[PDB]
């Protein structure tokens, strides 16, 4: 059905159209923000047409558009897969993007370079979708590196600020450590089984496939902020709030989770790596959640929640439940996007206050965002019958029913109670409290560009879990049979998580115990991974270059040995041979010596 | 940022600058307001007593134990305002603070529009060159009679003279370029 | 002191010749040294060159080999011969060292 | 191939005979077309390589370069029109001619059948280069740099001279065609183990290996922009082209006589990449970037697997174009700033909006962003190196992380951050500066569309 | 801003009857320009 | 494209069997695509091909005929061996696009048969080893300086083994 | 016509090189014309009224 193929190729052409308009002089004359917002809107509708097709009958289309090099045995070609993962994600991503660009127009209003900002956001979407629908992994690499570079360009939008520059260099470094893993996997699949195309890599099921998948797991940990190198996604919040929503919140981070689902057929064979990520996903879930409890920056708390939810997503991939992990990716995108733009609304409406401490009683001052915030908060806490509930409790009870690390099982559940706690922290401090904002009040959220997108995503946050769960193909053969405590555990732990947090917030209002330091710190300054591993490594890695590798072995030792020594050896030799009295007697006698030696040279060799 | 740094700090400015860090690091612990305003007038009490200690030695022994009490009772994430160091919005709108000596390489076409703008700009540049001599001379005639020099610069002291080394405190790129 | 010149300043060529293109100080040479460089540079090397390079046909035979394979794979499969026999130089031609 | 060459020679008469005012445009316009005639060699519709005549040949490995050598002469003459525009009208016509002779000689060296024709032309290229570096070099130390560039190459060169005359006696002709279709198998003696080192060492020296690369940082530092472009883009690659054509003979020894260099290069790749991380002179950092990205090449021309060689050919052409682009933009900052220091000049995008886009694309070419021939190249060398020993990824894995860090640091501390308060005001960008860049990157974009052309002999 | 042309000091070294003057080798002072001795 | 060099299985499609009153949102759209996207294009395309068929031209394949190989070729005779290293370097590619097709024919057979690839697609993976075990046995150890003399030796080093092992079995 | 003052005197220098170049490269062929058509892969028999295969 060409309608299907053409549609998958068309979304890319339509989104690339804003990029070249800015290349030509035409954008000055038309409005770039409005034009870009409309075309993503049309791209979402175009994406819907294949999505309905896939629902009718499950067909997967591999589209080989262009050939790039024959390269002898390994031919390289540009291929877009249209498997359930690719088209489901393509639709969810563009809806979020359509929401954010409208938000972007309101948020960055008064920025002198709005058009460039919108331009990079769509370039990000083009790389993100290429990363999504990539058959051969070389294209997956183009997407993997591609979102990394544009994140660097967009985290540090405001280049002047060194803090933004530091975060951008952070993000590239963590991503590049991840890139080493993908290169290792790519090289192993460029040798052994031979083609970077997924359709053939999957014929490596009954092989070792540990050297390679360990590489992809390493790539995922860097891209998805698992316990190892978890800090750059918190650091990424130095970016503009809309950038934080579409890339820090949904498309960029889920890329690591998406890669492993693509390569799962291979993942199911190796038991060792499955528990490895189950284990690290579990550690990141709580580690990030505990850090979020004491953070006082609104954007920071949401970002930690982005990492904690992906930690749960990592856990399901670790328990070899790929389809549900993808289901959470889609539902995760709707609500996290909402909360970040919700705070975008609060931060912009207030005098750019990004701290929960000075922000209060937004519920009465701004009901529209507060309503959106609690809708999102409950979805994050898996309120029954909301989008989180359809996918999240499936994951919870999956854990409660599988054979798993006891430590992983316990931490994931309290991580769920912690998600309710920090969710409670945000609404109590941000919304339900006496106002503590600066005294002049100038709040307006009436702008259509704020409401509309927030309104549209809110509709998605309310109904998406209903629609996606029923429509997707039956998969995973879930276990609905459980003792009732386990069946309802997700619901109860979420309930008491808020209950306990609400209790603690009340304790704050009293006039007592101004200071409270119960390991609060470990929690508040990111588990101290940032304070220690960011000051030692960059210090011991640069000291060795300047002091040891550059000046010691370069410069002096490699210049005194080869280039300089040969300089000296000769210089000294000329000094002795050319220091001559000039007297004839001396010189002549040397002629005597010569005659003598030559007489002998003949004599002995007679 | 405006005034110049004093060489050594007095006892007072060290005490009175703790009253700021302290009270401001007490409003991170006391997230609410009534609790804070309470727990803080109790802070002043601490500083209010031991105000009239005349025994310097003692005073510098209350200060040295105050700033260690504080270091161990500080909040890791205090409330630092935006536009202040470390916290956000600090260098945000610096990408848009171009340094104003760049409008001098504009093409005669660009400066063709925006006409009256450059008519006033050329006046100010006449002001700057018209006084560099009287300024530097002032800066010098009033030079220190000793090696003791502070970064403080003199006012005008005569009509028509423009308070010196002024071209970059005035003509500063505007804070929010937006 | 040894006589030598005082440092020569670098002129703001953009002060006069406000249309300076960076090639030469007097204006007409500049204009005619970019009107010929953008042209011979971009207009008939990046364009005519890429046109010609794009149309080089079956470069290094890799357009020929995707057919010869197809008729060999067509011929070998239908006649039942192995698609890529395992020895290329026929064993009969080889005169292996007999003793060893 | 005498159209890529004779018309070139005639450039010299044109630089001299032409008017002082019109000398620049006649030379630059004509060599752009000289590059267009060079493109004809790319028409290879068959495997049989093109033996134009007895002495002159062009095979897949040389053709991708001859075109680059012809392409940069236009660019070199466009990047040096500023400095060298303060000269006496006879110093210019000397510089223009010097640049012209480099590609005449380099075109022939890359298009030479007899290996000693390579040697005579190979070592001749030093004369034009040393003059460009020493005569017009800005710093007090170019006399020194020139000495380093002449001796390191020369001491390596005389061993190759003895070796090639040696094989001519052993085989009977230094004709690359025959030497290939003839049985020259070294016998792993102690002596042969020396022959191999004699032939490879001269090539390994101008292709900076970790042990002998000190000449390149010193040379590019004080060299004028045109000399630094030539050294990075064509001069260093002369060493690689030589290693590809000379190891056709000495076939058995490199299996075991390469370990020393391979390890020298891969560890060298890490240390050279790292010292880029804290080097204050921008031209210094690009030069060590050049050493590391060329250390990868000597580690693929020695593993000797089809992909290595293909990776090498991809990377050499690609890194050549990228490095120049970096050396060319470094010069544009140097001429307005008047200092090579990286720390000064912070925030330029705020004042030079586009040059910064060129800086960004050059850095992304410098690090391996994927839809670029630069990445395809490294991806391939990486693969083979992995095949040689799976452990190689660790060392070729510390280099990728470091390469990302220094490439972006050049962008972060030169083209971002707050603007420098008031250095000599930075005059706007000339259109020549920007084109000289565009001319470097537009070909990098076009080649990445069809990588097959620069794919090597393998 | 000026390619550094050699100053007097760079020139000085090349004077003296021997480029690399060692102990009791600096004693030698350049030969008379006229090629005639006192 | 030759249905036999790039095969392709016959298609079996379940017939439409709607069981809902609601109207399928796909069928309507297609009815449009077919009119506003296909018909317009279809019209142009034809008009292309008739423009082509007026001055229809032809291009042939350049049959390269066989020629003496290395084993027939004198030692040191650079003429004959040159003609014979090309004849091989040529078949080093014809024997490589063949392997390109098995790389491809398979890839399709695992997209066309998902969840069954483990089984239905074993007609080709049996061939991907019947072809890979051969490509490994004539072209693999060789350096980047692959030449017919070296394949002649890579083989003949092993023809000893298919003669020493055989003799050994005795 | 050879307008002087660098009018066509010079502009025709490089172009002329090309022609001379092409004149030699087609002359080199004339020399290396053994095996004109005596090569094995391409040894067709002369088609009627055709002097030589490749000139
Ligand atoms: C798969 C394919 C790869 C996918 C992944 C690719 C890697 C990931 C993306 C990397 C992007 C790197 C980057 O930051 O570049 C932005 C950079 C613009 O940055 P900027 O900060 O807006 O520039 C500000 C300057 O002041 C200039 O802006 P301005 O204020 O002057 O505005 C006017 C406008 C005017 O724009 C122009 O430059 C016009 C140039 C016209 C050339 C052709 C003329 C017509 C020829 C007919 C024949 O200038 C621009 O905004 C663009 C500047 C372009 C600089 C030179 C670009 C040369 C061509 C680049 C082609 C890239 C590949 C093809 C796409 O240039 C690009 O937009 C590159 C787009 C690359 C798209 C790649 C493919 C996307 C997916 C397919
Ligand atoms: C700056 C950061 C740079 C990061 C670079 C990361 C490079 C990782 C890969 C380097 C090592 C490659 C080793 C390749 C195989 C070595 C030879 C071999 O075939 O080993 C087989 C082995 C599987 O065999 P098995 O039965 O498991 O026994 C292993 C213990 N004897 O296979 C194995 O032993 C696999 C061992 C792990 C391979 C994947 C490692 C991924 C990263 C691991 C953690 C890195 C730090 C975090
Ligand atoms: C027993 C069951 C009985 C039947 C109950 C059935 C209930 C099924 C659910 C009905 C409501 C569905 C819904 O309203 O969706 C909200 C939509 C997001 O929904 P979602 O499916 O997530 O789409 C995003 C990409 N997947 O979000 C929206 O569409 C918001 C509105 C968007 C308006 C788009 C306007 C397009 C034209 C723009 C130019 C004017
Ligand atoms: C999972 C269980 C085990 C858990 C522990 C396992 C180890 C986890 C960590 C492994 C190593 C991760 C990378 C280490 C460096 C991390 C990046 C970094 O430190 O950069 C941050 C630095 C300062 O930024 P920051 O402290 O965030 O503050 C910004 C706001 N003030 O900003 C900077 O620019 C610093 C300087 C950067 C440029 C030079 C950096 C060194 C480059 C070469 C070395 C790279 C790191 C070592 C090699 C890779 C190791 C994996
Ligand atoms: C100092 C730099 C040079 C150090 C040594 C460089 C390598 C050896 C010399 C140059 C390369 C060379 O051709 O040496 C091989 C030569 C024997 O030649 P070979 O082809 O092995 O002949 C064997 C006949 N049965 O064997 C030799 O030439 C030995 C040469 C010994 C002297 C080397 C130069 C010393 C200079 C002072
Ligand atoms: C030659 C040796 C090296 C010489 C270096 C210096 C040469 C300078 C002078 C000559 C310049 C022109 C000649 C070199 C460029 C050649 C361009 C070319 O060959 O295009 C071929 C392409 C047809 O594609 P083809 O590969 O034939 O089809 C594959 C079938 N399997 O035809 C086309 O598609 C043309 C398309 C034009 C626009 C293409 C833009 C595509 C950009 C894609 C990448 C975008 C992202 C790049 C990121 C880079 C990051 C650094
Ligand atoms: C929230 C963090 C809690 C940290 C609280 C902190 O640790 C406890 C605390 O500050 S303990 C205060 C005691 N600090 C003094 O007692 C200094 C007294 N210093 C003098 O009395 C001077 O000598 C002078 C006469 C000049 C005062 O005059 P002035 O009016 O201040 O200018």
């Amino acid at each position: 059905m060409n309608i299907f193929t053409t549609s998958i190729l068309l979304i890319f052409i339509l989104l690339l159209s804003p990029i070249l308009i800015s290349m030509s002089n035409l954008i000055k004359h038309i409005n770039f923000p409005l034009y870009t917002t409309t075309s993503i809107k049309f791209s979402f509708i175009i994406s819907l047409l294949p999505l309905l097709m896939f629902f009718h009958n499950n067909m997967e289309y591999m589209i080989t558009t262009w050939h790039w090099v024959t390269m002898n045995s390994m031919e390289l070609k540009m291929s877009f897969k249209t498997d359930f993962f690719s088209i489901l994600f393509t639709s969810v991503a563009l809806f979020v993007t359509w929401s954010i660009m409208q938000f972007s127009s309101w948020y960055m209003h008064s920025d002198p370079n709005i058009n460039r900002f919108i331009k990079y956001l769509t370039l990000f979407l083009i790389t993100m979708l290429i990363l999504t629908s990539a058959n051969n992994m070389f294209q997956l690499f183009i997407g993997w590196e591609g979102v990394g570079i544009m994140s660097f360009l967009l985290i540090g939008w405001w280049y002047g600020r060194t803090d933004a520059n530091t975060a951008a260099l952070q993000a590239i470094l963590y991503n590049r450590i991840g890139d080493i893993g993908f290169i290792l996997a790519m090289v192993w699949f460029s040798l052994n089984m031979n083609s970077w195309e997924l359709q053939q890599i999957m014929f490596s099921n009954n092989n070792d496939n540990l050297i390679p998948l360990m590489g992809l797991l390493i790539a995922a940990t860097g891209k998805s902020a698992q316990f190892g190198l978890h800090p750059w996604l918190p650091s990424a919040m130095e970016g503009p709030t809309p950038v934080s929503a579409l890339l820090h919140s949904s498309t960029m981070v889920v890329a690591g989770i998406f890669l492993l689902v693509r390569f799962h057929p291979l993942t199911t064979n190796n038991n060792f790596i499955l528990t490895t990520m189950l284990c690290l996903g579990a550690l990141t879930t709580l580690f990030t959640a505990i850090c979020a409890l004491t953070q006082n920056d609104i954007k920071k708390i949401i970002a930690f929640s982005t990492s904690s939810q992906l930690g749960l997503m990592m856990v399901t991939l670790g328990m070899n439940q790929p389809h549900l992990a993808f289901l959470h990716i889609c539902t995760h995108a709707f609500f996290k996007a909402m909360l970040f733009m919700c705070s975008g609304s609060i931060i912009h409406s207030l005098a750019d206050e990004q701290d929960i401490r000075k922000m209060g009683n937004i519920t009465k001052i701004m009901p529209f965002t507060s309503s959106c915030l609690v809708i999102g908060s409950l979805a994050l806490t898996g309120m029954p019958f909301l989008t989180g509930f359809y996918s999240k409790d499936l994951i919870i009870e999956a854990i409660n029913t599988c054979n798993t690390n006891a430590w992983a099982l316990l931490i994931t559940l309290i991580a769920t109670s912690m998600t309710a706690m920090y969710s409670m922290r945000i609404i109590y401090f941000v919304t339900m409290t006496k106002p503590r904002f600066p005294p002049l009040i100038s709040i307006n959220e009436n702008d259509p560009d704020l409401m509309n997108p927030i309104k549209r995503l809110a509709f998605g946050s309310i109904f998406a879990g209903f629609v996606i769960s029923y429509n997707i193909p039956p998969t995973s053969i879930p276990v609905l049979t459980m003792p009732w405590f386990l069946k309802t555990t997700a619901l109860i732990i979420s309930v008491l998580g808020f209950l306990i947090a609400l209790e603690l917030n009340n304790l704050t209002m009293k006039l007592s115990m101004n200071k409270a330091n119960p390991y609060s710190s470990f929690s508040t300054l990111l588990g101290f991974f940032p304070s220690i591993i960011h000051r030692i490594t960059p210090m011991k890695s640069l000291n060795l270059s300047l002091k040891t590798s550059l000046t010691l072995l370069d410069l002096i030792w490699l210049e005194k040995t080869i280039p300089k020594s040969t300089s000296t050896l000769h210089t000294n030799m000329t000094t002795l041979t050319t220091n001559q009295k000039g007297l004839i007697k001396l010189y002549f006698m040397s002629f005597l010596i010569n005659i003598i030696l030559i007489i002998i040279l003949y004599s002995i060799n007679l | 940022a405006f005034c110049a740094p004093p060489a050594y700090l007095t006892h007072q400015q060290k005490v009175l600058r703790l009253y700021k860090r302290a009270l401001r690091h007490l409003e991170s612990w006391c997230i609410h307001r009534d609790k804070y305003r309470y727990f803080a007038c109790l802070m002043r009490a601490r500083f209010e007593e031991h105000k009239n200690e005349k025994d310097m030695m003692r005073a510098t022994q209350l200060l040295r134990e105050a700033e260690e009490e504080f270091w161990q009772n500080q909040h890791p994430q205090p409330y630092i305002f935006p536009d202040s160091p470390g916290g956000t919005s600090f260098e945000r709108y610096e990408c848009y603070k171009v340094p104003e000596w760049c409008l001098d390489y504009w093409h005669p076409s660009e400066k063709a529009m925006y006409p009256d703008y450059f008519s006033k700009r050329e006046q100010w540049k006449k002001l700057r060159m018209e006084s560099w001599d009287r300024e530097v001379k002032q800066l010098q005639e009033e030079t220190s009679p000793d090696g003791i020099m502070t970064e403080a610069l003199p006012p005008a002291r005569r009509e028509g003279d423009l308070p010196p080394l002024w071209w970059h405190i005035v003509t500063r790129p505007r804070e929010r370029p937006t | 002191q040894w006589q030598e010149d005082p440092e020569p300043e670098d002129e703001n060529v953009y002060a006069k010749n406000p249309d300076f293109h960076g090639y030469d100080s007097d204006p007409v040479v500049d204009v005619w040294n970019m009107r010929a460089v953008f042209f011979f540079g971009f207009s008939i090397v990046l364009v005519f060159g890429t046109t010609f390079v794009a149309y080089v046909p079956d470069y290094r035979m890799q357009e020929w080999a995707r057919r010869e394979a197809e008729r060999l794979v067509k011929y070998r499969e239908v006649n039942g011969l192995p698609i890529m026999e395992s020895n290329y130089f026929d064993p009969s031609k080889i005169q292996l060292p007999e003793d060893d | 191939m005498l159209k890529i060459i004779l018309p070139s020679l005639m450039l010299l008469p044109l630089t001299w005979l032409s008017s002082p005012k019109k000398t620049w445009t006649n030379v630059t316009s004509y060599s752009f077309l000289i590059s267009l005639t060079s493109l004809t060699l790319l028409w290879q519709t068959d495997e049989n390589y093109k033996n134009f005549s007895n002495m002159f040949s062009s095979d897949p490995l040389s053709t991708p370069l001859i075109i680059l050598t012809a392409w940069l002469l236009p660019l070199m003459l466009m990047a040096s029109q500023n400095h060298l525009k303060k000269d006496n009208n006879v110093l210019q016509k000397l510089y223009i001619s010097m640049l012209i002779s480099l590609q005449i000689l380099l075109i022939m060296t890359f298009s030479a059948t007899e290996l000693i024709m390579f040697y005579i032309l190979f070592e001749a290229t030093l004369i034009p280069t040393l003059i460009i570096i020493t005569r017009w070099g800005n710093q007090t130390e170019r006399l020194n740099a020139g000495i380093y560039f002449l001796f390191y190459t020369l001491i390596g060169s005389i061993p190759l001279l003895i070796a090639l005359i040696l094989i001519q006696n052993h085989v009977g002709t230094l004709n690359l065609m025959i030497l290939s279709f003839t049985t020259h198998t070294l016998d792993a003696s102690w002596s042969n183990n020396l022959l191999w080192l004699a032939c490879m060492m001269a090539f390994l020296i101008k292709m900076p290996l970790y042990g002998v690369h000190l000449w390149l940082p010193k040379a590019h530092v004080e060299a004028p922009i045109a000399g630094s472009m030539i050294l990075a883009a064509i001069l260093l690659k002369l060493g690689s082209y030589g290693m590809i054509r000379i190891s056709i003979i000495l076939d058995p020894l490199t299996k075991y006589m390469a370990y020393p260099f391979i390890l020298l290069s891969l560890w060298g790749m890490i240390m050279t990449s790292s010292i880029c991380l804290r080097q204050t002179d921008l031209k210094s950092l690009i030069a060590y970037s050049s050493v590391s990205h060329m250390a990868l090449v000597i580690a693929s021309i020695m593993i000797q697997t089809p992909w290595s060689f293909m990776g090498a050919t991809m990377l050499m052409i690609a890194h050549g174009l990228t490095s120049s682009l970096l050396f060319c933009l470094a010069n544009s900052n140097y001429e307005r700033i008047h200092s090579r220091t990286m720390i000064m000049a912070r925030g330029l995008q705020m004042v030079f909006p586009l040059m910064a886009t060129w800086w960004l694309m050059a850095s992304l070419a410098n690090l391996a962003l994927p839809p670029s021939i630069n990445l395809m190249g490294e991806l391939f060398i990486t693969m083979s190196l992995f095949s040689w020993s799976n452990f190689t990824i660790i060392l070729m894995g510390i280099n990728i992380i470091i390469t990302g860090m220094y490439s972006m640091y050049m962008i972060i501390t030169t083209q971002r951050g707050k603007l420098t308060n008031h250095m000599i005001n930075l005059q706007p960008s000339h259109t020549r500066e920007l084109t000289l860049m565009a001319l470097h990157m537009i070909p990098l974009i076009l080649l990445t569309t069809s990588p097959k052309l620069i794919t090597g002999l393998t | 801003a000026r390619q550094w042309q050699p100053d007097i000091e760079w020139a000085e070294q090349f004077s003296g009857a021997v480029m690399y003057p060692s102990k009791e080798t600096a004693h030698w002072k350049p030969p008379p320009w006229n090629d005639v001795d006192i | 494209w030759d249905k036999d060099v790039y095969p392709e299985p016959p298609s079996r499609t379940p017939a439409p069997s709607p069981q809902t009153s609601l109207p399928n949102p796909i069928t309507y759209l297609t009815k449009a695509y077919d009119l506003v996207v296909d018909w317009p294009v279809t019209l142009v395309r034809e008009f292309i091909e008739r423009q082509h068929a007026k001055n229809r031209t032809y291009y042939y394949h350049r049959q390269y005929r066989r020629v003496p190989d290395i084993t027939e070729c004198k030692e040191g005779d650079v003429l004959c061996i040159y003609e014979a290293e090309m004849q091989w370097r040529r078949d080093f590619k014809v024997d490589q696009e063949i392997m390109n097709i098995i790389q491809e024919r398979l890839k399709a057979c695992q997209q066309r048969e998902g969840e069954n690839y483990q089984q239905n697609c074993a007609k080709e993976l049996e061939q991907f080893t019947k072809v890979t075990k051969a490509y490994q046995d004539r072209y693999l150890d060789l350096g980047a300086y692959y030449s017919a003399r070296k394949c002649l030796a890579k083989q003949k080093q092993r023809m000893l083994e298919e003669r020493k092992a055989a003799r050994q079995e005795a | 016509l050879f307008q002087l003052l660098r009018e066509h005197w010079v502009h025709i220098l490089v172009p002329a090189g090309f022609v001379f170049g092409c004149y030699l490269d087609r002359k080199d062929d004339e020399k290396l014309t053994a095996f004109r058509n005596k090569s094995m892969l391409f040894q067709r028999e002369l088609r009627p009224n055709e002097e030589v295969t490749w000139k």
